[PDB]
């Protein structure tokens, strides 16, 4: 027979592929003490679309959902990362807390299955070291031959539109589509210093961070100068692993992305393999404030490297 | 190497033209995929084809132009290059009266492009009926099968050599150097080399 | 702060033993060359509703279904065997087929009862290979599996589907009404029943039995008495079941056992666990299903019952 | 800002010559004691998915609290019919109906998703008496249209399955044939089998000609009594009515549904290219309820109509 | 066989009886000259933005969230969005929404008009229409959402929890709540009193001792109301009523008959709507229950 | 030992009473919850849904509870060893004499206190309805006009005819009945199948 | 005339009382009207609302938990009868506050509802286990760690080792209405909710 | 008059040629000027353009006849008109072309720019594929893109200057005269001329 064009078949093989990945990671997250959860099925169409954005409602047209018969609607499980936030907020005793989890979402686009880590309460630095280390060891696992390490910062990305005529709707779509002529059109219709120019024009396409470092100086921005630093020294603490590279021209997926994000990618695939960062806004949405970072490995693409690696 | 993909049509010549006229080697015969000196396998068909392989990875770089990138679905690619070559634009075709004429029913436009005349009338705050013709759609108002049509407009007679006149402009239409987002990830030398030694 | 009803919450713990588990059983299952396969999320409600038969399983009611966008009507992962049968039809190559998932299925129930509607199981399947040999393969591992689970008392129970038709043929073809009544060990209704016909003594002396007793001695004797050839046959091939397999554990042999599906072929089986009161274990012959598609083939399987086992584990730890 | 594309819009006026034509079929059909009747919006999927133009995928679904799949309304006669099942008071039923059903439609062709349909249902009533009755309705349905050039067509099932039987019983492939009247593909499937002239001449015919006088022949000569049977039946009905208006008899027409009877019938007008009203009989589905009756009944397609009253009027 | 819990089924008869009216109705809609309009039956899920648990619903594919007719206001509101010079306009529509739990409405919208002439003519109509149902026993209430507020406010501002209180009409709640809350004698006067009475003489005594401008000046308005309209009907002033959606601009108005629990007809201002599309101007108009109207009907002639 | 769950009421003097003529313990004979007898039987008291709960998760192996209590709840995963007789009440759909031809444009409503019993005999007729939860004296939905027949448990027909009511048809026999956990069943056995004989005698 | 209905529990006391010591004919003989004129209905509480939910009834008297669990909301709440003693209340074993519980706490309640909305506003996840009656069994059988039950001199609690842990809400027989009769007989209404509040 | 629709390409020649076969006076040689509406002496108002253009033009009656290959029939889902007349004079089919070793070796990703018509076939063999749409079919299977495709294949030239060949033949595709319905019950009378007149030649 056929099947519906939203389930997904994997075949013997990537089963077995996926399920070696697992136990490896398994192995790895233990033994960096990471307890796994699985979060219920079904949630509250509530949670979701409400923690997710500001401004214009997030969209549930991507969501499976239906109604219960109290009358209530439920949703599919969406996101991983919420509800372990949730489960966080229920330990009273405020500690640290390290969450894994191992298995799919649904979502709805013209499986998707995930494995990531959390890290709640931890203190700051320690937190960003441990996380950044532990991606870095993960990627290792998967057995892929080329891959890139990039790590950004949503507060180096906010200061910088705030700088750009506070233009922040606008760049955002230019940087996505490193729009270098729009980009253009852009700088001529402001009045920004040659610092700004020359910055906004290199960031788009280039990581050299000799390149990068003199333009973020030059623009004698603190906020900038100090996002970059901090982003130079996780490169310098980190390059013995693998190297990393920077991206300031990078996009906070969402909009209560902290501070440090980072993706990785695979050249045998278009789509980040693993992609993480910062968020204790998230945290704020039940308790109070904390230090919340993770990342996600999207192992759909994982295994679909994999193969086209192999040939 | 670096693969590239054109659009065979007036944009393939904007293409070699730049291409050589940027000490690029320029050896063109008809055959579908050819290589040359500087390491450039590339290919050749139309517009939505070649956004088709640049989509699939089967190349890197991809010439098209705005008309077809706008009306197409897709948007997974990095726009770096823009050769501001043409003076096509995208317009609202019309007999002169259509302006003064007070219909009680909602428009109906013919065109080639119904995702760019959907979304044209949108910002407009307008609904309308959306005819969908692949070919000449001047006949639309013609033969009468829309009041009017929304399609690419140039030196403006097509429009005029039927009685037609351009009632708005909607976006000035051009040939763009598209590429594939993991190929500029781990080919960002060349492709940057290339893109700044065209953009002169 | 709150979830839905037909959300489940494993503990910390719960995960934990539900991952040791599997960790074995994977061993297990890999050792003896099972494949494991992952079955899609959503199935078009057509494939799970075409099957009604006796026992009461695939109803319409529930399954949490939605319509996709060509408007067809898809269902959230309802039954592990169907899918994996389907794969098997796949196939190009009639040859023997090992398959096993970890994973759970999605079916209603009513609110303000402990009931799960998230049901996390783990099975196998065997395709192809020949009828004698399965039977034992699948039979023999299921015991293996049961001693993966740290569970001190569970007792395993095989029976007949062949034996059970049989008997309701004997039964003056009142097989809908013999249905109910040992499926309730309804004692007093078979009473009522036994009075109302004309069956031999043996018979009565039988049926009176296999609703409340697995001594082997017994039930062998009862069996022959009613001297007929498709009952003693079917109760023999029980029989040797629990001799070859007596040794790794005490089977147990239920002549009052009623086939779960309709489609079951022959050989069927439970486990229960004292500390549960659903069974931990089940699963049976049903080459029926692969004519579904393909043709017919031995098919059987069995899969496991994890949130029985994870709430049996906790209870005996007390 | 803009509306979806399943969505439909009507014109303040359109809406008033909506509203008129109504206005005069209520009193037409009332004074022919037609009792309105307004079928729920919402269907169980069931219903439907039960007749093999019934396809879900132009069917519009969602799943109930109970979590069952139902459907917007999709046909008038299905819930018709059910109701007329209710009554154990095996009498005589007139029903109307005045409203729309939904199917999907391709975007961009300039289809239309929401379609707003007037039509009867008569059931109970003898064969004979109904079968006038409808046809006669029909006729006076159309002048209160203002449509000025329209054909009125009739058939057979009876006469179209007769046919698909003698003709080797290919009638799947016949179907094709007559539905696109493939001239060519119908010349290539007579040289195929050793069909008899007198079927040949008739085959070849029926496809371009709806000449009673020409018709009548061919028929005779192919001297089969089903075929002259149900030929004269209509030829009756053209007789009984041709005063009223000109009937013309089109025995190469395929009945819509597999559950027609045997009378049926579309009525064209040149400004449309789709019929403007069509109906027939078909007692089959009585069957899926209640026992055998003698259903029948036709529907105006108001948005054809409609755009008929249009583009007439340039 | 069985029907879909949302499906409902009118017998030949209640279709002659809403067809009759409907025909009564449309004379004076249409001699008031009210055009009538047809709304698509789809809708983006996203418009009706101003609970999606009770909307029909559904995906594209082109990929969008579309949703059955669910209201008849907003979709006529964009209508008169379109129209270039801004001039008055009345429309009306007849037909129904789909809701979860017939829904067959028949309503009336009047926009652009002068503020004060609207609200009269509105109420004017709503009391013809009323006349043209055939229910012997009817009572029609008008409210003032303004005089809602500005009663929350006074309240401490717990607006949620006095919603909670004037809708359950829950006096004893209403005590603890003036307890908690050491409020004026005035006011307190005031709340307890428009939970049950609206004798146009006594509540004029209590709003005006609030000494409260924004109260006394919306009682004042609703007085006026009573008095213009009175001939026509009793009017009923209910000071203690909730505004039904949270656009209420002020003027609200409820008609109930002694044959149903729910209300035969309901509406009111609420420029609110017409600034999501188009600028500020005087939006008002209101809808009639017919599945209740019916229901009512029936019942009444037992 | 041997956990069992009596219905409280009537059916907590039918058991009783069999238990005693079946040579057991009896300490229930006269303010605690949960009691322990001789025959080291453990026995717990409530309504009948309470039992089939305290059955269903296992905390008792047996139960006593009437068929109408199982007909109507939805649990079914145990075994009916015993069928006590003490008992000649019925589901019965009553009503007024009349009743039988009206012709209703809607849908009849029926008042009772088993919803999904009314709801399962008007399957069968391929009837539908409108039911109408009446938890007492289910008597005065048509007397009230609150509904117009009814679905309640008939006995002496005493309830109904001093109301002006006759049963339209009766739908199924009610006794008390033994039900129990088909666990235990498999782990206890012995002295399950004995309790069984010793009451079966009993009777 | 006016219609009521009384839950025949021991709040059919309460407003016999009331009602006589408000000045009514009253007569407590078997299954009725009145001189006042005061047609009355008895039944259980869920009962008492269905009656009033279907306009068989104008008034009812019935109390807030039940009020609060029902899903019902369409009516008035005018007297209060705050004769009594009874409140929601959560009940457990004096160790309940200090044990700790990794898993989620599973309450035994006759009130799903209300025990829902109770530790909604506590923030927190429970598993609620219906049982109808003596929901003291709950937690002493072992199917609950706690229970959500109406508690008046915390005896039966007290009898079993159990303990308010907490009090919800205070009980107390409600009059309510059915809002079209308020609408449209507010006379007889209003007259005997004031003769009854002084009484 | 009668109102026609030509697909402006290699049928346009096609039909021109019957046409005068048929002793149609032939003005569309003389003018190809940017014109697509013309008239002839015959009362013939003919219109150019491509074959969806002409199955529109059809579809909404703007033209009472029109000429499109069998092909952009079987691929376009209209389907409310009459084929009358059937040329023969092309060789064109649909086939499913690929590499020799192809009918041997996931899921089999086929390029054609009739996907309709692609998913059609598969459908029957009970294979679930994925199409890659495309506006030269051959470069699928060469830069890898695609496995086999879904072309229309004549001479077999294009597949074999490229190392494909057919792996099996799907149907027969033929320039069609297709009528209007509506057209056919108003102007049954000129409409089955032409028709005579064309078959004649």
């Amino acid at each position: 027979y056929l099947l519906p064009e939203e389930s997904a078949e994997m075949t013997l093989n990537q089963v077995k592929s996926l399920r070696q990945i697992e136990g490896r990671l398994r192995k790895l997250f233990s033994l960096k003490n990471y307890q796994e959860v699985m979060p219920p099925s079904f949630e509250y169409t509530q949670l979701y679309t409400a923690l997710e954005s500001n401004g214009k409602t997030f969209n549930q047209e991507k969501m499976f959902q239906f109604i219960k018969h109290e009358g209530q609607s439920i949703t599919l499980r969406y996101d991983f990362t919420l509800p372990l936030v949730r489960l966080y907020s229920q330990i009273k005793d405020s500690t640290s807390a390290r969450y894994s989890y191992f298995g799919k979402i649904f979502r709805k686009e013209k499986e998707n299955y995930q494995i990531g880590i959390e890290l709640f309460g931890e203190s700051a630095d320690k937190s960003e070291l441990e996380i950044l280390s532990l991606a870095l060891q993960v990627i290792e696992q998967l057995g892929l031959n080329k891959t890139v390490f990039e790590i950004g910062s949503a507060k180096f990305f906010q200061r910088l539109c705030q700088l750009a005529d506070g233009s922040t709707e606008l760049l955002t779509e230019l940087l996505l589509k490193k729009d270098l002529s729009g980009l253009n059109a852009f700088i001529e219709k402001n009045n920004f210093s040659k610092e700004l120019r020359g910055l906004l024009k290199e960031i788009f396409i280039t990581n050299e961070l000799s390149r990068l470092e003199n333009l973020v100086t030059n623009t004698k921005d603190d906020v900038l100068i100090s996002s970059f630093d901090q982003l130079k020294e996780f490169s310098e603490k980190l390059s013995m692993i693998k190297p990393i590279i920077i991206d300031l021209g990078m996009v906070p997926k969402m909009d209560y992305y902290t501070d440090l994000m980072f993706k990785a990618y695979s050249s045998a695939a278009n789509q980040p393999i693993l992609s993480g960062g910062r968020y204790d806004q998230l945290l704020s949405n039940f308790q109070e404030e904390a230090f919340a970072i993770g990342f996600c490995c999207h192992m759909d693409t994982i295994l679909k490297a994999l193969e086209r690696q192999e040939l | 190497m670096i693969k590239i993909a054109i659009t065979k049509g007036r944009i393939q010549k904007q293409v070699t033209k730049l291409l050589e006229n940027a000490d690029y080697d320029v050896e063109p015969i008809r055959e579908l995929q050819i290589k040359t000196k500087d390491d450039l396998q590339i290919i050749f068909g139309k517009p939505n084809d070649v956004i088709t392989f640049l989509e699939h990875g089967i190349v890197d770089i991809g010439f098209v132009g705005k008309d077809t990138l706008d009306e197409n679905d897709f948007d997974d690619y990095y726009e770096l290059l823009y050769l501001k070559i043409g003076q096509c634009i995208f317009a609202l075709a019309s007999y002169p009266d259509f302006s003064n004429k007070n219909f009680q029913r909602h428009k109906r436009i013919a065109s080639k492009y119904p995702r760019v005349t959907k979304k044209y009338f949108a910002q407009k705050q307008e609904d309308i009926e959306i005819i969908k013709l692949e070919g000449s759609v001047e006949l639309g108002p013609v033969v009468g099968l829309a009041d009017a049509i929304v399609d690419i407009v140039e030196t403006g007679n097509t429009l005029s050599a039927n009685g037609l006149e351009v009632i708005e402009k909607i976006s000035d239409i051009s040939t763009r150097m598209i590429v594939n987002k993991s190929s500029f990830k781990f080919k960002k030398d060349k492709i940057i080399e290339m893109v700044e030694r065209l953009e002169d």
